[PDB]
DNA sequence: TGACACGTGCCTGGAGACTAGGGAGTAATCCCCTTGGCGGTTAAAACGCGGGGGACAGCGCGTACGTGCGTTTAAGCGGTGCTAGAGCTGTCTACGACCAATTGAGCGGCCTCGGCACCGG
DNA sequence: CCGGTGCCGAGGCCGCTCAATTGGTCGTAGACAGCTCTAGCACCGCTTAAACGCACGTACGCGCTGTCCCCCGCGTTTTAACCGCCAAGGGGATTACTCCCTAGTCTCCAGGCACGTGTCA
């Protein structure tokens, strides 16, 4: 398997249910996976940069909070 | 209350961290992984909600990928 | 790149809103200030129309509606 | 007349033409006027705060620039 | 005076000379000032975020280096 | 050796920092201000040489603001 | 706007040739989906480059794209 | 025939039409071909490196995606 | 060992190349006013000595605090085959609602002047 | 302790596009059906969250040290703002031109398929 494929179809369906959507096209799963990967890439890049700034080898919750703040609104 | 399974998302997050750190694998704290997973969940849920606002606007019940793409284009 | 809204009506409206926010106390508006404000309002309206027309072409329709602007605003935030 | 009505229908049509739209519903004008008013209100409020902060009676171009920065991205 | 005008016209002219330009329009100075301000805003925002991550009250050279890395190429 | 003066750029950087810190101003390490000024001047010089590449190709000899704007658009 | 503008077989041939050039005689199996993705990306990059080069051509008096209008765009972009 | 010549003039013209250009010089085709070749070289080099890293003999879609990611923005 | 890519063969419409027509954007030039570049000058903000004061970054160390792992399990969860039905999409239609165009004209923009409001050297 | 800059209101001219009315038409919401695809039921595998120990890398807080930030004076200093003359050129208009836009036709081929063959973790 590919590691991106571990986020299975029923997980995306459940997220979509929480988003209030009633019906789901077959291709959306693949597209959603790409979108999610992009988001994660950006956030994780910022988090890791913060980690390097802190002269640490462990990404902390604060690293993630700062990455999210500087990435999304 | 995590919708995505914890260990697959952990695997993916560590893969991307290895991508960006150029070989060095950072120890990921459990708090960091849960915060990141909750943020990704919330972002995907909001994107699905906006895409369904688009699809209902276009006289449909099934959201196609092209309206997720249009929502992403509008949001900037 | 010229203004498509005539300068005097927009100046009237801007001064009216400045009057509302200042309880009627008149804060004088410099010419460059009103010019920049009108430039920004014009650009904002043009971008909102390009987003509402993206909505319209997504719906298959050719004409904007009171719905495509409300939805562009709701999705933009 | 009302002062908001001085922004006539052909002006909104011309702005829409610059936005690339080929056809225009009759109600859009009214909605656009409301939207514009809201935008102006917000920007002008910030501008006036900047002016009052500087304790002056003249809204300068820099006041408007700061209002725009603090309002839109 | 306003603080952005302290970056005087001859300074922008000298920067332009280093850029190899032989003649300079009067409006370029104003435009350049705006551009520079935008750049500084972005860099300083990132630097200050890094400073807050380090739980420090003094912006260090490393904060600036990280801001520059994450901002420009 | 920098073209822009040290103190005007220092004051401007401090103002822009106050903008983003809700009024509290952090102490700026002089080396940090020097590095920031070096970076700003290098960015401005590169933008100017790109804009002159643009204006030389337009048949002109004098740099224009639209030249810088188009260079910024093309670069990113 | 989405449909591929370049014929698939000649572009796949060129992709295979450039692949051979780098490994110096090793023929790799090229998955058809990889060809489609590479062609999509190549066409998108070309279209964007023509867009920026036409932005440069609009700057000058001319309306027709030239070689230098693309060379300068590539130099400025990176 | 040469293999680069299989990308015919009308194909480059169609790509240019999609790029919004109205008129096309005769030499652009040759120059464009060179540019495209350079792009392909870079992307394919990265893709093949990924393929060798994956200990595979078949270039996959993921190899191309990774090459594109590491090559263009 | 089983799923996936490479070379032959047809053909049929789908597309590449040529030249007939041409005109319109591309190339070279003149000058007119605009508007940068340079000569003089002085002082007003810049910039290194120099005392001085110290808030705070940087480094060292202890401690427990959270990471990763060996191993289970089982049980909620995922992959899947089949199914009934609900929506997507292709198509007909017709009629309210838009776009172009001209005409009386009504408010903007330039021109100019009287009056005051006001932070400020 | 008064002053130069700028807005508000008014008198008044052009000008040019604003509103309305006409016609033309169009395109889109409703209706209708084939398709398709998909949410769910039911089976069987599966793999993941938590629990035991288990060792252990190291994050963080506390303390000590220096150390450069902030401050001002201050002598100097040197170059920015301003003004005026000199002259380089942006560009609008003019004239020539040449080569790339349509495009119908003769000719090459993309690929849909049908098949056979070799290949790799």
């Amino acid at each position: 398997r590919d590691n991106i494929q571990g986020i299975t179809k029923p997980a995306i369906r459940r997220l979509a249910r929480r988003g209030g959507v009633k019906r789901i096209s077959g291709l959306i799963y693949e597209e959603t996976r790409g979108v999610l990967k992009v988001f994660l890439e950006n956030v994780i890049r910022d988090a890791v940069t913060y980690t390097e700034h802190a002269k640490r080898k462990t990404v902390t919750a604060m690293d993630v909070v700062y990455a999210l703040k500087r990435q999304g609104r | 209350h995590l919708l995505i399974r914890k260990l697959p998302f952990s695997r993916l997050a560590r893969e991307i961290c290895v991508k960006f750190t150029r070989g060095v694998d950072f120890n990921w704290q459990a708090q960091a992984l849960l915060a990141l997973q909750e943020a990704a969940e919330a972002f995907l849920v909001h994107l699905f909600e906006d895409a369904y606002l688009l699809t209902l606007h276009a006289g449909r019940v099934t959201l196609f990928p092209k309206d997720v793409q249009l929502a992403r284009r509008i949001r900037g």
